[PDB]
């Protein structure tokens, strides 16, 4: 994985969890970030795209942002159904293809 | 084409 993500994050219900990712100039620095959600046992789906825009059908509780070589995913009002692995994705101009984060697991309580 | 390109990144991912 060319993008650096923390392996896991935990929080209580209704709390705000922020999943960060940091890349470089050729990827996150000049291209827009996508977020991919994969629920336990389920196929992965598009969560967020173009840094801050929600995919069709996604909960409004998700928000996104990107500055410099970094980006972040923000889940608000953390619910049990958000318990999943989240992946940062963006284009890399140096590798001429898609690059991905390792993934951040979310665990609720 | 932002949304489409984003679906193509999922296709590449999975």
């Amino acid at each position: 994985p060319v993008l650096t993500q923390s392996p896991s994050v935990s929080a209580a219900p209704r709390q705000r969890v922020t999943i960060s990712v940091s890349g470089s100039n050729s990827n996150i620095g000049s291209n827009t970030v996508n977020w991919i959600q994969q629920l336990p046992g389920r196929a992965p789906e598009l969560l967020m795209y173009d840094d801050d825009l929600l995919a069709p059908g996604v909960s409004d509780r998700f928000s996104g942002s990107r500055s410099g070589t970094s980006a972040s995913l923000t889940i608000s009002g953390l619910q049990s159904e958000d318990e999943a692995d989240y992946y940062a994705a963006t284009w890399d101009d140096s590798l001429n293809g898609w690059v991905f984060g390792g993934g951040t697991k979310v665990t609720v309580l | 084409e932002k949304l489409m390109k984003a679906f193509e990144s999922l296709k590449s991912f999975q």
